[PDB]
RNA sequence: CGAGAAUAGAAACUCUUGAAGAAGUAAAUUAUCUACCCGUCUUGAAACACGGACCAAGGAGUCUAACAUGGAUGCGAAUGAGAAUAGCAGGAAAGCUAUAACAUGAAGAGAAAACGAAAAACUAUGAGAGUGUAGAAAUACAUUUAGCAAUAGUAUCUUUCAA
RNA sequence: AUAAACAUACUUUGAAUCGGCCAAGUCUGGUAAGCAGGACUGGCGAUGCGGGAUGAACCGAACGUCGAGAUAAAGUGCCAAA
RNA sequence: AAAAUGAAGACAUUUUAACGAGUAAGGAAACGAAAUGGCGUAAGGACAACAAAAGUAGUAAAGAUUUAAAGUAAUUUAGAU
């Protein structure tokens, strides 16, 4: 009972029925695995800016 | 006044509801069918529009 | 309601919505969780990836009453006595009578520190306390009591 | 024939009050009339949110209303959902319009000096919406959303419906 | 007045093979066979009920006399259509006795309503 | 309703006990009513029927009056010498009659019907004095609450309350929106039919006055 | 969810149904009343 | 909450009492027909008795299939010989004198659970509909002549009713006898196999007499009247106030039962006393009316004018049509 | 000669057939065109593939239990407590009532010991509300304001060898 | 440049299915096969209608019920409309 | 699909526009502008002459045979025996 091994027939027609799902913009903006020193500078500034912004909030 | 849908007719002494008037006050109206006007008669000299 | 089932809508259809090529046969791969490692391994890997194996040490007879410890955060402490009492003792300080919150009497043994307490002195009585729970109660001007 | 990309199928938007609630049916009747005549996007928004399913109309507690109304003192918060009570935190004075108020939430809002309105009164008072703040509750806080997906996934695993010998 | 009632198909949609076998009745059943000559819509045998056969919405369910049927069981049930005698026609039910039929037939003459069973259960 | 849990309200069990009842319970079932002349003399409503009694058929084709010649309890029927039918070849056969279609007009009282009739008479009197004691007790309570009225008002005509005080309730606007389509359509049709009946009545009254 | 259902034995002979429950109340109540009538400080 | 007044009538003399009673707050609860349907669909099943076929019905044979090679089907066959039964069909569901499809078991689910607060919601909604004359009559009651649709009778007149002649007299005084005679005149017999099981007569529904704790001796008089059902004020349910899932039952309240309503159900602002944990709900609409909003919006000059759709002209051929 | 515009003008008809049966519809027959045996497995059956002589009645996704999603319902940091069980009227397998053990949830991580959550948050885009102008019918721009849901990314905090 | 608001992005739950077959300005093994196996596309399966006399795939063209016209593949001595 | 109207009419509203082939398979009920529309079998609770005798029935029920009518269809309705 030998059977047909494999065929790519109708495969492309299936893939385009619901087309190639592009990724969202949030995928292109991930930061895991970036430069170690670059992330340290960014964290330092974001911590500095948040503390200053919070200080004004407590002041007013 | 009578409703537009109420055309009272005489009852041969048969049972009638309370609201149905007694035939002594019911006057029949002759059934009317024709509603269109016949063709008007014009001058013997003038011709019809449908010429 | 058997008149809302799908069997009443599939009367007249030969296969009753189960397919002509692949019939509705007795089994579909075994009874129960059969083939957990052989042909339904892709199912267990996908949806229960730690089903097979061992982890942790056995407790031959577990005393489940020894782990019973209901917890309440600090922000939820005043709800045990209600808002009417909370506003009534709102302007108290050291020296005069202050309401006591009996956490144990309400079924709560441990008091945790989460959220913010209202700025009123209060005496909290419970069996266990957290480090931040006592800090928040004391920073507001209150006290902590032990029990049992 | 004609080469259409896809055939005509029902648009998956609800346009009436789901269920047989006589009062919710009248509210949709009132705001479908208001949005059609006044042509105000506020009545269009309220009408659309009145026709969502119960799961898609999440609750908003009094703590969330208090925080969102902090810099809106003389305003009427408008949330098309049930307003529950957050017993952890106090309730300030504010006016809320909502479909239904919890027994404790209504007392807390009233006892603080605020007001609890219905949607019929809001349309009578502010039909197009002038001193109102539109608020909706959080949808992702449902526990059902934790188990959606593949628990073997490397990035965002699911949460493994508990069952036989779950460790 | 009476509109022209137009029927798109005056025949009957008979069941498939109902003419050949007496166990297969004439009530219509859509053939669900995989090789059925009719459901495949062959030439000759391609007659199936479809929504396109429906008659005009204006004249649907209208009797040839031009009025809509209305079943009545007693003289009181006639009073529900006495305002619409130009639209509805009475219809004495098949189980109404001959005595109650005379009252219905007489009363409808008083109220000027057309009865379609005026010649039913008449005595010898 | 029946409140005795021993007795059964099952029709099938009732018929079975009728078919399988013994002769003792069959005699007490085939009872007939006494006539006015006999009722006044004995103060007894009905007694079980007996042979040689004289009865009068009141229901059936022939309302003859004869004598009881056979009390057949297996068939639950009786026979009269006057009701017979000729059996083709010439001999006559009696016609069975149910005992509930006749009334007794002349007793056959030897010695124990006399004792039964006395017992049946005293039972009627004893119950009557008991009902009288209850009715007086019921009436004594009515005059304690309404001292100005007497108990005969319940047997005479009743005058309804004609006052029509209405009530304002903030749901009557919603009434039409709280019915389903089948009961809303019927309700609206009843309103339309009622209005048209009033229209015909109004038109008739105008003609009658004029 | 992995199912853990112990219906592989003859549960049909293990089924206990509570059709006698509305009559346990009448039994126990009546006996409870009978005790009070007999000697009241025993049902005490 | 002005809560308009309600008059109390004397059953014997027909005289209204001099002291009106405020309408209980339970008559303003939202009338939710969907909530009642949920409760009534469940509660109507709670009276069913267990039934089931014999466990060994149709399985009392030692039959085995004959197999193939005998020109007969493979359904099992009765063993032995000498009778017509042997060699016939066997246990199979389609065979004659065999077991049916999945046999009905006596441990089926007969009674249905329902939350208490949903059951109390339905009774309050059913009580409210009993005070709407449109809903009461549309259900099939003759209430054209009654003075007040929340019909109340004096507690003094109720205390004197000991016989069915008095109860009938009272029902005539308050013009409630139209419904009783509708039931009497329309009594008939059931259509179908229900007569074999004992259910022969099929009567209609009439007034419901709701009484308090002080009217326990007047119940005996009303019970024999055809089409008159009595209930205590506390024991109300959807099975009484909405028979057949048609809300709006005609109810004859008594003075003792009418006054206890406020304690049993509470108000829309006070928690109930008789039914602990339950409070009357607030409808989704404060005033279930839309006219007052439209006119106010019209007065503020906000609504546009009503639009009649223009008649779209039919297509023409400009090359062939000069006009 | 002539568009726009201003000013005045004009359309209501004939014949035939029909309760001696019109128009339509139905049944039978005839005539032209048209029509392979249904159900099923199969790439493919009208198949020289199998079941089917005919008719009537019976005949096959049901019930119990655990979980999940989903649409309608009640209540909502609680919900359920028709858990057993205990009372009420009525006589009741129905109905009503019981400040209540517990179930699920409000707190999560760790094998376990031991623990147990705020910087009263930040950023981005986003729902809604006004004023003015104009087209001019609806509508289209300018500008002030709020920034919920959702998504993504940040600080901060509990637990873990490890988030 | 062109198209796109009954556009777009989806989320959840689930059915059936993974025996395939044909064509070819295609390929591999084979002398070859209505043989065996592949790349791309279109079809048959799941599909009737007009033409090729007849045909699962060829050519035209895909179907709610009808009337009137202009057509497509292809045809005009008769069967058979021209 | 979009506009208009909307407590009750009615034919499940009015107008305009686009569309309608199909095996396996899906579209549970309810949801006034209705998140597909309906026919039939049997049983249970209601409703059925609104003015105090309230659906039909010995002046002929159910059933059976046929003749016609309504519906695209499932089927329903009526006459005669």
């Amino acid at each position: 009972s030998k059977d047909k091994n494999r065929s790519s027939h109708n495969q492309s027609h299936k893939a385009h029925r619901n087309g190639f799902y592009k990724p969202k913009k949030s995928a292109y903006m991930s930061t895991k695995g970036m430069n170690v020193q670059v992330l340290k500078n960014t964290k330092a500034q974001r911590k500095f800016a948040l503390a200053k912004k919070l200080e004004a909030k407590k002041a007013a | 006044s009578a409703p537009q849908w109420f055309v009272p007719v005489k009852a041969g002494d048969a049972k009638v509801p309370a609201y149905y008037p007694t035939d002594d006050m019911i006057q029949e109206q002759k059934k009317k069918l024709r509603t269109r006007k016949g063709a008007k008669i014009t001058a013997l000299d003038k011709p019809a529009w449908n010429l | 309601a058997t008149r809302f089932r799908q069997t009443r809508r599939r009367r007249g259809h030969v296969s009753m919505g189960y397919g002509r090529i692949g019939k509705h046969r007795k089994q579909r791969g075994g009874r129960g969780n059969a083939g957990g490692q052989h042909h339904r391994k892709t199912w267990f890997t996908t949806f229960h990836p730690d089903y097979f194996g061992k982890h942790g040490m056995r407790v031959f007879h577990l005393k489940a009453n020894k782990y019973y410890c209901p917890s309440i955060n600090v922000d939820s402490l005043w709800s045990l006595v209600g808002k009417d009492v909370q506003a009534q003792y709102k302007n108290a300080k050291v020296g005069e009578e202050v309401p006591v919150i009996d956490c144990v009497k309400h079924g709560y043994f441990k008091v945790l520190g989460k959220g913010f307490l209202p700025k009123q002195p209060v005496i909290v009585r419970a069996r266990y306390f957290s480090e931040k729970a006592q800090q928040k109660i004391k920073a507001v001007g209150g006290a902590c009591e032990l029990t049992a | 024939a004609i080469d259409l990309d896809r055939h005509h199928v029902r648009k998956h938007v609800s346009k009436t009050a789901r269920g047989n609630n006589a009062y919710m049916k009248l509210l949709v009747r009132l705001y479908g009339f208001l949005a059609r005549r006044t042509q105000s996007k506020f009545a269009k928004t309220i009408l659309h949110r009145l026709c969502l399913s119960r799961v898609n109309r999440p609750i908003v507690s009094t703590s969330k209303l208090a925080c969102l109304m902090k810099k809106h003192p003389e305003e009427t918060a408008v949330c098309v959902n049930t307003v529950t009570y957050d017993s952890r935190y106090p309730v300030p004075k504010m006016n809320v319009c909502a479909l239904k108020f919890t027994k404790t939430a209504e007392a807390a809002i009233t006892k603080a000096g605020g007001k609890c309105l219905r949607f019929d009164e809001l349309a009578l008072k502010a039909p197009t919406g002038r001193k109102t703040v539109l608020i909706r509750g959080k949808r992702n806080v449902r526990e059902a959303l934790k188990h959606f997906g593949k628990v073997c996934a490397k990035k965002n695993p699911a949460k493994q419906y508990k069952g036989k010998q779950t460790k | 007045i009476k509109p022209k009632i137009v029927k798109k198909y005056t025949g009957h949609f008979k069941r498939f093979d109902s003419n050949r076998f007496l166990r297969v009745k004439a009530s219509w059943r859509v053939p669900r066979g995989i090789d059925n000559r009719l459901r495949r819509k062959f030439k000759g045998t391609n007659l199936l009920p479809k929504i396109g056969y429906g008659s005009a919405k204006a004249t649907r369910n209208m009797l040839p006399c031009g009025l809509y049927k209305f079943p009545v069981r007693n003289t009181t049930d006639l009073e529900m259509i006495m305002m619409q005698n130009r639209k509805y026609a009475a219809e004495i039910s098949h189980a109404v006795s001959a005595k109650k039929r005379q009252e219905i037939i007489q009363r409808a003459k008083i109220l000027n309503i057309r009865v379609l069973n005026a010649d039913a259960r008449i005595k010898k | 309703m029946k409140f005795n849990c021993k007795v059964s309200s099952n029709p099938s069990k009732a018929r079975k006990a009728l078919y399988t009842a013994n002769a003792s319970q069959r005699a007490l079932m085939m009872s007939a009513r006494l006539s006015k002349e006999l009722r006044e003399k004995y103060n007894v409503i009905a007694i079980p029927i007996h042979k040689d009694d004289e009865v009068k058929i009141i229901k059936g084709h022939q309302k003859v009056a004869g004598k009881v010649t056979a009390v057949r309890r297996s068939k639950y029927v009786i026979n009269i010498d006057k009701l017979t039918k000729t059996k083709a070849n010439g001999q006559t056969v009696p016609i069975a009659i149910r005992p509930s279609n006749v009334i007794i007009t002349k007793l056959f009282l030897n010695k124990d019907r006399e004792a039964l009739l006395a017992k049946k008479a005293e039972s009627r009197k004893s119950y009557k004095e008991l009902v009288a004691k209850r009715n007086e007790e019921v009436a004594k309570a009515f005059t304690a609450v309404y001292p100005a009225l007497n108990m005969d008002i319940f047997g005479k005509k009743v005058e309804p309350i004609t006052e029509k005080k209405p009530i304002r309730i903030p749901s009557k606007k919603m009434a039409e929106k709280l019915m389903s389509k089948p009961t809303l359509r019927a309700y609206k049709t009843g309103i339309k039919v009622h209005k048209a009946k009033n229209a015909i009545a109004a038109y008739k009254a105008a003609l009658a006055k004029k | 969810a992995v199912s853990n259902i112990h219906f592989c034995k003859d549960w049909r002979s293990k089924v206990h149904t509570w059709f006698k429950q509305p009559f346990r109340k009448i039994r126990r109540h009546q006996t409870r009343v009978e005790k009070a009538k007999a000697v009241f400080p025993a049902t005490i | 909450s002005l809560r308009p007044f309600v008059t109390i009538y004397d059953g014997i003399t027909g005289e209204a009492e001099k002291t009106p009673v405020r309408l209980p707050a339970v008559f303003l609860a939202p009338i939710r027909g969907d909530v009642v349907h949920f409760v009534y669909r469940n509660q109507s099943k709670n009276t069913r008795q267990p039934e089931g076929v014999s466990t060994e019905a149709g399985k009392q044979h030692s039959a085995i299939s004959w197999g193939t090679g005998r020109a007969v089907a493979r359904i099992p066959r009765i063993s032995g010989s000498g009778s017509g039964r042997n060699g016939q069909g066997a246990f199979g569901n389609m065979t004659r004198k065999g077991h049916m499809f999945s046999p009905l078991k006596n441990f089926r689910k007969w009674q249905r659970k329902t939350p208490k607060q949903m059951r109390r919601f339905a009774v309050a909604s059913c009580i409210a509909a009993s005070a709407v004359p449109a809903l009461v009559s549309a259900r099939g009651h003759h209430i054209a002549g009654v003075p007040q649709i929340p019909l109340v009778v004096n507690s003094k007149s109720i205390s004197v009713i000991k016989k069915t002649k008095q109860a009938v007299y009272l029902l005539k005084k308050i013009n409630a006898y139209s419904d009783v005679l509708k039931v009497i005149a329309s009594k008939t017999v059931r259509a179908g196999q229900g007569k074999m099981r004992g259910r022969k007569i099929k009567e209609r529904k009439g007034p419901l007499v709701v009484y308090g704790n002080d009217d326990l001796q007047a119940v005996k008089a009303f019970r024999n009247i055809p089409g008159v059902d009595t209930c205590r004020v506390e024991n109300l349910s959807v099975l009484n106030l909405a028979p057949g899932c048609h809300m709006g039952r005609f109810i004859i309240w008594t003075e003792s039962a009418f006054k206890k309503l406020n304690t049993i159900f509470g108000t829309q602002k006070k928690m109930a006393q008789g039914k602990s944990g339950f409070r009357i709900a607030h409808a989704q609409m404060a005033v279930p009316d839309m006219k007052r909003v439209v006119v106010a919006a019209e007065k503020a000059k906000l609504l546009r004018a009503k639009i009649v759709l223009p008649k779209v002209p039919k297509r023409a051929n400009p090359l062939k049509n000069w006009a």
